[PDB]
């Protein structure tokens, strides 16, 4: 039961960037997994959900330029970002839903400077 | 090749057969003739049996369904229990509309209880006695044990075979968590101009006029699960605040659940145990179509608690033909439509809301 | 659904009762969820199902309702129970978080 | 024309085999209890029991297996017309023993049926009735209080089997003749 | 709405009131509303500099060749040297940019009876009208019509026996839905219309399970007639949008990207996924890029033996072509080289 | 047993389930012999024994004789054997002979026991079914000599099979006999017989499609109340394979022995024929040949009466008119020009 | 026929504004219409269509923000707009097409500055 | 569909012949359209299907090009024909435009 995850950096406002969570001990096509970020200084925030059956759905201010997927074969949770912004800069977390967040990801970093 | 059907015409005496889809409507045969097995009598009461060790103490049924399947089982779940000594008792209600969604699920068992029966119709011989601990299905039982530790959704449907004299239901518990309504009994499908969507207890009817609409719509129960939207039909561009059947009342996110003037109507009379949405004016009433109406709001009876009628309405932006909801009580309005003349005070209104 | 935590801030002394409150807009039906976060660290459940406590955590957590009005509640505060927490609801979309609350020593 | 026209399967093959005949079906072992079943009519059945009551007819004697049955899913409602009409009996309905034997009286036809009451099976929303001392005993464990000399047997004629899309009925009626 | 169907796999037959849609994949019999109103609109199309017409689908041009001894004995009988002609029809079936006219008048002679009794033949005039065929040099396809006729007929219904066809009022870039019908019970749905018919199933999640085509449409499919079509990208579609393929999750495979350079020029596929007759498939991560389709035999009629793919799923996606089998854009031959293989000259 | 699903259009209902079905099977069934080298050598046997050919009992046996003729021809030839089969066609009705086909021991030794030369014309000829009662007249033919094969309520197997008969019998064959009765509507039928039965106040025929007229006896075992019943009363007669029952009566009519048997495809309706009245006198004729509506230059008679018959009258639906039952005759115009039957039964 | 733009204006950044388009001449369901937007001093600019049946696509810089829609008793276009950025301002044109826009409006200015 | 047009600007007097080519990156059937577009007013549309002229657009301006590139000729150049002009694609999701090549007085 062990979530972690990689591909945070330094990324030019306007590009984009790819997140994954590799999962050890849960199979992420039985599970809903969760993505939610954290400002720096700032509280928390969801961004996206996948049910079980493979619906999505995302938050106002991603809509539209966040995708999220998974990958039975490799078993794993990504999140593709699309022009980013400056307010994008936060703490990614991966995090799976039985009605609460029962386990969370370490997290990782995305930084959006010119 | 494997499904296989034909089609009558009982006024021209005609027969056409092929290959296909078939969907049928069971909604009107909201039936007891059914016989339920559930996972199985040592592991549902293994199962109950860790449950109530767990701290839940009830269930919220998702439709009569699953009321039905409870009243059909529990005399036998009983039994076994006691069987095995075990102080347990598993008492089941009457359901209550809407169906309110509980925040708990049912473990799956390691292993089953090693004492008892191994069919669910083999055999329920000496009934069992009332125990301090009682495992209450859904009910007027809200104040010893509350919603929160209630119970939601823990069943899946298998396999739903159709005999020659009766129908079965298999079922099984859930391993993993969900939202949605469960697709094994659900079934879909538009052809032309004219589009349907239904389970066991939805059925669902849309049209093609200048736009795709709402046509009618028969409930016999108001679940609050989440249709599925691999079930669903253009599911994109919507927003969940047109839709006639609120997405909480487990009604399809699609635009063939929408209707030009009207929206979402999250304070119908959803208490009443069986509805049916048409669009015409009620008995003996008649209604305007006038910006200088009021806004909109609860809905409201036609009749008087009295046994009067209305026969004012108006409406600021509705198109006619207006929305109108038939249950046993009467013929109720949408949130739109308001009295003309007279006070609202003087009628009866929803007090629930989705 | 929007939440609303209250006091935006608190500061306690050890061994004293603290207790904050989250408001929803409308109605959620039991979904309300309690977190914790220590600075520089992943949040982790302390409640769940408003008053369902989790496993592994202190017994000293207890989590109340009245009203579409929730309350979290520490029986007798420790220094290791100083960082911020956070209500959610999980009954529709978008899955709405708190502003948060940091616990501070007098 | 023709009207009964049907297919025949072969769940081995997955062949069909279509035309027009005569189908004769196997109805044993079916849940018949769960039947819906439509006797003369409440008013009319009240009056031919009340009337086979002033007459010397004690009870009943059952044909078959389904006639009890109606009598079970009848007696309700017939107590609450009789009942409404100011009759003192009530029906007894109880089990069924093999082999089950002929009765020398039959039920009669009235010349006008009971003025109060509903025209419909299984509806009207009554009141379970007060028992009383005359008891009208539909066929049981009760071969004392009254013989098999004065029971019925044999005094209903179906009228329709039809097979409905979700539940089947029976429509019945009391014999003219013998 | 009445009906009764038999399932052999579970054994169990029903009755009951309910919804049927049936695989159509003639029973049907397709002729236009008045001959004398499409008279007059080919007349008005052709003063108006519009030459040709290029069929959406088989049906049309089975109409076109029904209706065109009556509609030229219209045309030769009211003072009008024009012949209309009627080829064969080449998938896949490209989209014209043109659209023929409503006419206001109908012309003052002839007779509106379906079928014309007087077989009296014209005279073959030299002003061709001509219908899809390989006459793309006397009228090229930037002055050709498309999807001019509308359906007129709807429904759940299935006893007609007749379809009526007329000239549309309004311009339009959608597949009719008047014969167009999906359905979804269970873990089994299908999209299908007269020519078309796409089978998905429930696996661990939804997926393509076998595909039937007897034409190359290029309309779109409409999103009213299709299940879940949201959070999906053009790029997953294994029947590409171009070729009315619905745009939906159940129009996906794991490891599949869409086929645009899939064998489209045969005359009926049957995409299912599973090896060709005497062939293996394996997975190794040097494989080549994706590119055209390529048979399993070579041109002297060989069987290859080796085949690879880079990230693909097995089973492996095939085409079944009454001339071969194909394989999809990312499975490429383990030794021999491709050069001499035969591939797919046409794209999406 | 057997599943199946159903329809009934007067009713406006559909069922399903298992149960007995009886089709109206008046191709899809392939009728041929069990063995051809044995058919041969039985018809060999037959011809040294002064048996010149064969009357057909219905019309599968004539489709089977076309069938089979060609290679029977060739089996023959290829024994060096003088004697040439000859199929021809049949008129109604079929009447019976005293002979019977003789099993063989032992079939011919050439020949392909598999189901291609044209064979050539021999001097000697075993005439089946025809117009030949003049090369073998009616008692030197053989009738009723095979034997069908049996798969009872089944109704998937494509293909009968058909053997020499090894002992005599008189009835018709019961392998494709079926009748049935459900409430108030019977029926009892084969392969060229569907005959329609109902309850009004006492069982009594409602209609009848023959498109053959055979001459073997129905079995009692496949006939519905067979007890208390006398020959004279039956509509169809006892001698054209009518059923000896009391769904084969009418009230007010006997045998009709002498009804239009010649026609090639026969229909029993109780009504009138268009165009025509009949009434009840006490002041007609007696029972007589069936007459036809029409005239011979095609005049229409309109006064027809009856002593002591009931409405709807019996009529006889053939291709070329409408004939009247033998219990009806003209009022007014006299019989002289009347078209009348020659045939009895 | 003739269309007519409404509805803009200036507005401050991350406010919302709602074009119009009234149509004369033409009744708006049963036409594809697009909206055309062209920045000072740049080339004309795709932004969304609605089908003929109700169907809609957005360009990729508009989507999750935009919603395009119409009205069936007042044969009006309308255009939410959510969001604004300041590389939003442009003049916005109605359009009807089949096969070719044929038929344009006058252009409305919408202006997003402080 | 990328739509690359050139030249990006041009200039020549009255009477001239002048050429605009306009490129796809993919196949598009025969779905292009030209447009003209004069400062402070709406386009408006010149060549359509191609080849095919619009009514009231004068003859002096024809379209048409074999191959995967297509090309706009101005017969005579008169001195009210000075203004921008773009090429359109209306086969494929997202519609696209081209960047424009705007003809000068010279």
């Amino acid at each position: 039961v062990q979530l972690l995850e990689s591909g945070g950096g330094l990324i030019q406002p306007g590009g984009s960037l790819r997140l994954s969570c590799a999962a050890s001990g849960l199979t992420v096509s039985n599970n809903y997994m969760n993505w939610v970020r954290q400002a720096p200084g700032k509280g928390l925030e969801w961004v996206s959900i996948i049910y079980s059956s493979g619906s999505t759905y995302y938050a106002d201010s991603v809509k539209g330029r966040f995708t999220i997927s998974r990958d039975t074969r490799k078993n794993t949770l990504y999140l593709q970002m699309h022009s980013l912004r400056v307010e994008d800069t936060a703490v990614y977390y991966c995090a799976r839903e039985r009605g609460w967040l029962d386990y969370w990801g370490q997290g990782t970093l995305v930084t959006v400077s010119s | 090749h494997h499904h296989h059907g034909c089609s009558v015409d009982f006024s021209k005496k005609e027969t056409r057969c092929g290959t296909g889809v078939f969907v049928y409507n069971d909604v009107e045969a909201w039936r007891d003739r059914y016989k339920y097995h559930p996972d199985s009598p040592r592991r549902l009461a293994a199962a109950v049996k860790q449950a109530w060790e767990d701290g839940i103490c009830g269930i919220s049924s998702v439709s009569r369904m699953e009321n039905i399947m409870w009243r059909s089982v529990e005399g036998e779940l009983n039994a076994i229990l006691e069987e095995n000594g075990v102080q347990l008792t598993v008492v089941v209600g009457s359901v209550k509309n809407p169906m309110w969604r509980g925040p708990q699920r049912l473990p799956v068992p390691v292993n089953e209880l090693p004492h008892g029966w191994k069919a669910w119709g083999k055999s329920y011989f000496v009934r069992a006695a009332k125990t301090n601990n009682s495992f209450v299905v859904d009910g007027d039982t809200l104040k010893e044990c509350p919603l929160k530790h209630r119970a939601w959704n823990s069943f899946l449907v298998e396999d739903h075979g159709f005999g020659v004299f009766h129908t079965s239901v298999w079922l099984k518990v859930r391993e993993d968590y969900s939202l949605e309504c469960d697709p094994a009994v659900i079934g879909t499908a538009v052809k032309g101009k004219e589009a349907v969507h239904s389970d066991l207890g939805y059925w669902i009817e849309s049209e093609k006029n200048d736009t795709w609409r709402l046509k009618r719509a028969h409930l016999i129960e108001m679940k609050t699960c989440e249709w599925p939207k691999s079930h669903t039909l253009w599911t994109d561009g919507i927003e969940e605040s047109d839709l006639i059947i609120p997405k909480s009342l487990a009604g399809p996110l699609s635009h063939h659940n929408t209707r030009e003037g009207y929206r979402t109507q999250m304070k119908g009379p959803w208490h009443s145990e069986e509805l049916e949405i048409r669009f015409e004016e009620c008995p003996g009433t008649k209604v305007h179509v006038e910006e200088t109406c009021g806004t909109r709001g609860p809905s409201l009876r036609s009749t008087t608690a009295s046994g009067r009628v209305i026969e004012e309405w108006c409406c600021r932006e509705c198109t006619m033909p207006p929305l109108s909801f038939r249950a046993k009580d009467g013929c109720w309005y949408g949130m739109e439509i308001r009295p003309r003349k007279e006070p609202e005070s003087n009628l009866v209104r929803s007090m629930v809301t989705a | 659904i929007w939440m609303t935590q209250s006091p935006s801030s608190l500061s306690a002394s050890v061994g004293d009762r603290v207790t904050i409150t989250c408001r929803a807009s409308q109605s959620v039906s039991s979904h309300l969820n309690w977190y914790q976060q220590k600075p520089g660290k992943a949040p982790k459940l302390l409640i769940y199902a408003v008053s369902s406590l989790q496993s592994g955590v202190p017994s000293r957590f207890s989590g109340g309702d009245s009203g579409t009005d929730f309350t979290l509640t520490i029986a007798s505060l420790q220094p290791e129970d100083f960082a911020t927490y956070y209500c959610q609801q999980t009954y529709t979309i978008p899955r709405t978080f708190g502003q948060g609350t940091k616990v501070e020593i007098k | 024309h023709h009207h009964h026209h049907g297919c025949s399967v072969d769940f081995s093959k997955k062949e069909t085999r279509c035309g027009t005949g005569v189908f004769v079906y196997n109805d044993v072992e079916a849940w018949r209890d769960r039947y819906k079943y439509h006797p003369d009519s409440p008013r009319r059945l009240a009056a031919a029991v009340k009337q086979a009551w002033e007459d010397g007819i004690c009870g009943i004697s059952s044909v078959s297996r389904m006639e009890n049955i109606m009598w079970r899913s009848v007696e309700g409602e017939l107590n609450a017309i009789l009942e409404e009409n100011g009759v003192q009996l009530t029906v007894v309905v109880g089990s069924v023993k093999n082999p089950m034997w002929r009765g020398p009286q039959r039920l009669p036809v009235p010349v006008n049926e009971l003025p109060h009451g509903w025209k419909a099976w299984g509806k009207s929303y009554f009141v379970r009735a007060a028992k009383t001392n005359n008891s009208f005993v539909v066929d049981g464990d009760t071969l004392k209080e009254c013989p098999l000399k004065h029971r019925a047997w044999n005094s209903f004629l179906v009228e329709d089997h039809g097979f409905g899309v979700f539940h089947t009925s029976v429509w019945l009626k009391v014999r003219e003749d013998y």
